[PDB]
């Protein structure tokens, strides 16, 4: 009810980010949403003395008919002071990634019950544009904690811990983790029991709330089953020259990750200038070297550790036929997680929708495992991505990304 | 008298850490002083400025400028210094409407709101910073000191605060009259509708009544300005629009500056005149910036110009937007990285046109450029109409499918249909996914000496075919490409090629059909003539036969 003082980082002005073009459908949805938010006192109209801006758009959550406003606070989040006042860190729960079910709840509507520091509100300014700029954009700022701002879970944390005390005491084996607008609730129970406990948890927030438009939803994960991608080599009875060349290439790449990898004996098989499709018998010095490499590749990579002070980096490769491979790391060749997708939802003829859904799944895994989002290296032209990703976004957070313009040769090795 | 609603003032601040201006007043002739005193006395009577005491330490210089061909002086308060120190504001006019997004209107009336401007008060706490001084006659008395009570012309915040104040006044009238559109430009309001003139004239009088709630008067002798409107370089008519006349000059010789102005005119024209081209004319300004330097026009640029003169021979107009109908965008390839497009709803009635130019880059191909043009038109269309047009594109559906399923990047173009109008965009070559049985295998390599720039490129094959070529003034990268070229030149229609060049694979896996490198262009020319090409990569210096042999031959 009383505002926590909030400041930007020293020598840092507010965000002045351009509003990108919005479709008629999204504008109409935002006008209706913001008209109601204004009546409810969550936002207020602002004047021209406020030069700041943060982009806004609208999404449709996974399995929903109703538009949700999404503010892209990435710039404001970078410029907002860090929050270690009341605490010296909220250690990420390492057990969340080990539960048989994790449900993700949109609890952002709760933030709207806490007022925002009067001196900070100006920095949350945003604009609803008009088609063809025919009327002045509608300008508003927040009077309460906004969804998507990094300070909102921080300021609301005290309130959240007390709302959840009865449920935690009564269910002590449940892991509850909050990231931005999401609540992650992991358990080891039968999914039928799980869904009940989840609905139990909703009632605590509806009870305290006295309505949340998207609190009833549930994104169901199962991190216990998340797969990885170790380096595997082919098992063949007939090796062509081309097969052996591909094998020596892959092993040369792997030797940057695993020290003891050797190719000397396999290269020797390709002694001469042979047709690519000619079959080469493995001599046994080569079969041994290959078995030795196979055994090396069954062990973990050496010297791989997570440093919470360093960015996570996520790389993605398009493998074709709806399949995507990815790696998360902080140092080159020290992968913290690798993976592969194929089941990309309703996008069999749309590369960019598939990539956007892969980005969201990888970010979700990263939040669960380390409690922060990775910086993506995306195999797409900037202009193609920027034109379309907002059409397929269903998450309430947004990661950072850069673009890969040169084809990586390593795509072949993750296939 | 009738109470009027006050216009809420906008709170204004100087930038952090800054103080108001303290600028010395220039000496003025006795004649100018007398004119400024008379001018300011009138302004003071009208409430625009007020005399201040000597406490105020701020100052901005004032000048007297003779209105040409007249004995009437006019005052200029030079706020350049206060503007440097005044906060930034939200500027709404950054994006101006494009005529092609406007809707056809039966009537459009103009209303002068120049008097309302000086009804917007200036924030009381900011007025002190606007102080200025009329010098005294012979400098024998204190100068007369004034400050502003209203938005000063020339002050940084006046456009934004005036626009925002008028918008707030107009909002309830627009919201409760959804059968009209209101627009603010300079000191005029433009009001359009589809109503019969009678009802339209009523709305206008109701708008005047609404404005009088704030004491804002509008001249009853209605505005002289009437359709067509000259606005932001366009001509607006009730049911069509165009650009203001585009006249390309006749010239015996052209300077850098003339070519810059010519291209600017062609660019402006290209939004409704289809097919405008500026590539060859723009090439002439490459790198140079000798504004007065003359450049001979290439034969290519003379043809481009002549082609443009013909396009501009007679007037062309666009129609306005009908939201009840689909938007269609059609694109044509023009050559040399140039693309042109038309957006329409009914056949042969364009809303607008435009062009797109290939981005600067080492290697490119038509499919990538078409894709980029589509994204540009998509984004422009969202801005102007709030939705994506349906596309008509010169590429077969099967060509697109082959492209995007095999391209290493994610890529997408929205709903589109093939339009069979040459030049068609096509795939010029596709590499094999598997080694070719029965095709000769060429192991290629090249190397160069970093200091002498001498090198070698060559190949050895499984049939014992071999070639090594000595090269001068070359690099490791060039020799690696030269080796692949030699293998293409000397092989049959089907060929397997083995290289260790990550550089060459990076280029070829990008699937260019045109390059700045003449060597890449030669490789492309050879690829186009083949039936099947499999390109295989191996790591260098690993004892891989064939590769090892030719590496020795070329590194010698
Ligand atoms: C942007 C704009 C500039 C001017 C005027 C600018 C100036 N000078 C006048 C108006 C009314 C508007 N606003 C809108 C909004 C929607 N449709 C239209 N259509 C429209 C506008 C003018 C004419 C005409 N003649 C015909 C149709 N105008
Ligand atoms: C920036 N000018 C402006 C202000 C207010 C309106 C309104 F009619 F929507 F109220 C239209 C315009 N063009
Ligand atoms: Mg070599």
């Amino acid at each position: 009810i009383e505002t926590v003082p909030v400041k930007l980082k020293p020598g840092m002005d507010g965000p002045k980010v351009k509003q990108w073009p919005l479709t008629e459908e999204k504008i109409k949805a935002l006008v209706e949403i913001c008209t109601e938010m204004e009546k409810e006192g969550k936002i207020s109209k602002i004047g021209p003395e406020n030069p700041y801006n943060t982009p806004v758009f609208a999404i449709k959550k996974k399995d929903s008919t109703k538009w949700r406003k999404l503010v892209d606070f990435r710039e404001l989040n970078k410029r907002t002071q860090d929050f270690w006042e009341v605490q010296l860190g909220i250690p990420h729960p390492a057990g969340l990634k080990k539960k048989k079910s994790v449900t993700v709840l949109d609890v952002g509507d709760a933030y709207f019950s806490v007022p925002l520091d009067e001196d900070f509100r100006k920095y949350t300014a945003f604009t609803i544009p008009s088609i063809n700029n025919e009327t002045p954009g509608i300008r508003y700022q927040y009077n309460v904690l906004p969804q998507g701002w990094k300070g909102s879970p921080a300021i609301f944390q005290s309130s959240m811990t007390k709302i959840l005390e009865p449920f935690k005491k009564q269910n002590p084996d449940i892991v509850i983790y909050q990231y931005m607008d999401d609540l992650y609730v992991g358990s080891d129970l039968e999914i039928g029991q799980h869904r009940t406990k989840i609905e139990e948890l909703r009632q605590h927030l509806l009870r305290w709330g006295l309505e949340p438009p998207f609190l009833w939803m549930g994104y169901e994960l199962h991190p216990d089953k998340w797969t990885v991608q170790p380096i595997v080599l082919p098992e063949k009875d007939s090796w062509t020259v081309n097969d052996i060349q591909k094998l020596v290439g892959k092993l040369n790449w792997a030797s940057q990750i695993y020290p003891g990898i050797k190719v000397r004996q396999l290269s020797k098989l390709l002694r001469g200038t042979k047709a690519l499709t000619e079959v080469i018998p493995l001599t046994e010095e080569a079969e041994l070297e290959l078995a030795e490499n196979r055994e090396i590749l069954k062990e973990p990579v050496h010297g791989v550790y997570y440093d919470p002070s360093k960015d996570l980096i996520a790389e993605i490769q398009k493998q074709g036929q709806g399949q995507w491979t990815y790696q998360i790391y902080q140092e080159p060749f020290k992968n913290l997680k690798t993976g592969k997708y194929a089941r990309m939802r309703g996008a069999h003829t749309n590369d960019v929708k598939q990539l956007t859904e892969a980005v969201q799944k990888i970010t979700t895994e990263s939040i669960v495992i380390w409690g922060k989002t990775p910086k993506f290296k995306l195999p797409i032209q900037k202009e193609t991505w920027e034109t379309w990703w907002t059409e397929y976004w269903q998450a309430t957070w947004i990661p950072e990304w850069e673009f890969v313009n040169t084809p990586p040769l390593v795509k072949l090795w993750y296939q | 008298m009738v109470p009027i609603s006050p216009i809420e003032t906008v709170p204004v601040k100087l930038k952090p850490g800054m103080d108001g201006p303290k600028v010395k007043q220039w000496p003025l002739t006795e004649e100018k002083i007398k004119a400024l005193v008379e001018i300011c006395t009138e302004m003071e009577k009208e409430g625009k400025i007020s005399k201040i005491g000597p406490e105020n330490p701020y100052n901005t210089p004032v000048f007297a400028i003779k209105k040409k061909d007249s004995t009437k002086w006019r005052k200029l308060v030079d706020f350049r210094e206060l503007n440097k120190r005044t906060q930034d504001f939200w500027e709404v006019q950054l994006g101006i409407p494009h005529p092609a997004g406007l809707k056809k209107k039966k009537s459009v009336t103009v209303l002068d709101v120049g008097d309302a401007y000086f009804s917007v008060p200036l924030d009381e706490d900011f007025r002190k910073y606007t102080a200025f001084t009329i010098p005294s006659i012979n400098n024998e008395t204190p100068g007369i000191r004034y400050q502003y009570n209203v938005l000063p012309q020339g002050w940084k915040g006046s456009p934004a605060i005036f626009q925002s104040s008028m918008t707030k006044i107009l909002e309830p009238f627009a919201a409760q009259n959804p059968d009209i559109v209101i627009y603010q430009y300079m000191d005029d309001l433009y009001v359009g509708s589809d109503l019969e003139i009678g009802q339209h004239r009523t709305k206008i009088e109701e708008l005047r009544q609404h404005l009088l709630r704030w004491g804002l008067t509008t001249p009853d002798k209605k505005h002289q300005k009437e359709p067509p409107f000259l606005w932001m370089g366009y001509e607006l008519h009730p049911d069509k629009w165009t650009v203001q006349p585009i006249v390309l000059p006749e010239k015996d010789s052209w300077t850098v500056n003339d070519i810059q102005k010519l291209v600017g005119k062609l660019n402006w024209a290209s939004q409704i005149y289809p097919g405008i081209k500026v590539r060859q004319l723009s090439k002439l300004l490459r790198g140079t910036k000798a504004l007065t330097e003359v450049i001979p026009l290439t034969e290519e640029a003379e043809l481009e110009l002549a082609e443009n003169r013909e396009i501009l021979k007679e007037p062309v107009h666009g129609v306005y937007y009908d939201p009840s109908k689909d938007l269609i965008a059609e694109i044509q390839k023009q050559g040399q990285g140039q693309w042109t497009y038309q957006i329409y709803q009914e056949p042969f009635k364009n809303l607008k046109t435009g062009k797109y130019a290939r981005m600067r880059g080492a290697h490119t191909n038509d499919v990538k450029q078409l894709t980029e043009a589509v994204q540009k038109i998509t984004t422009e269309s969202i801005v102007i109409w709030g939705k994506t047009p349906k596309f008509k594109l010169p590429i077969q559906k099967e060509t697109w499918e082959t492209w995007w399923t095999e391209y290493w990047q994610a890529t997408w173009i929205p709903e589109w249909e093939f339009v069979n109008t040459p030049p068609l965009v096509k795939l010029w070559y596709q590499l094999e996914k598997e080694p070719i049985v029965g095709a000769e295998t060429f192991y290629v390599d090249g190397a160069a000496n970093r200091e002498t720039k001498l090198g070698k490129a060559g190949y050895v094959t499984n049939k014992g075919r071999q070639k090594v070529v000595p090269l001068t003034n070359t690099t490791n990268q060039k020799t690696e490409l030269q080796a692949i070229y030699l293998a293409l030149q000397d092989s049959g229609l089907e060929v397997n090629i083995v290289t260790d060049s990550q550089y060459a694979l990076g280029i070829i896996q990008a699937q260019p059909d045109k390059s700045e490198s003449e060597l890449v262009n030669q490789i492309i020319e050879q690829l186009i003539k083949k039936e099947k090409v499999y390109l295989a990569w191996v790591p260098a210096h690993k004892g891989i036969g064939g590769n090892e042999q030719v590496d020795k031959l070329v590194s010698a």
